[PDB]
């Protein structure tokens, strides 16, 4: 797999795909 | 954070994998 700049909802889209059933935390405050 | 890691710089799906529950 390759790198890529993931920004805004595309990041959360990526996360969803990557994680799926496991779910994920989106926390831009870090 | 992920914004910095993946938006400001670049990242892989493995790096993204670190944020799954
Ligand atoms: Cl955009
Ligand atoms: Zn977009």
């Amino acid at each position: 797999f390759v790198n890529q700049h993931l920004c805004g909802s595309h990041l959360v889209e990526a996360l969803y795909l990557v994680c799926g059933e496991r779910g994920f935390f989106y926390t831009p405050k870090t | 954070g992920i914004v910095e890691q993946c938006c400001t710089s670049i990242c892989s799906l493995y790096q993204l994998e670190n944020y799954c529950n």
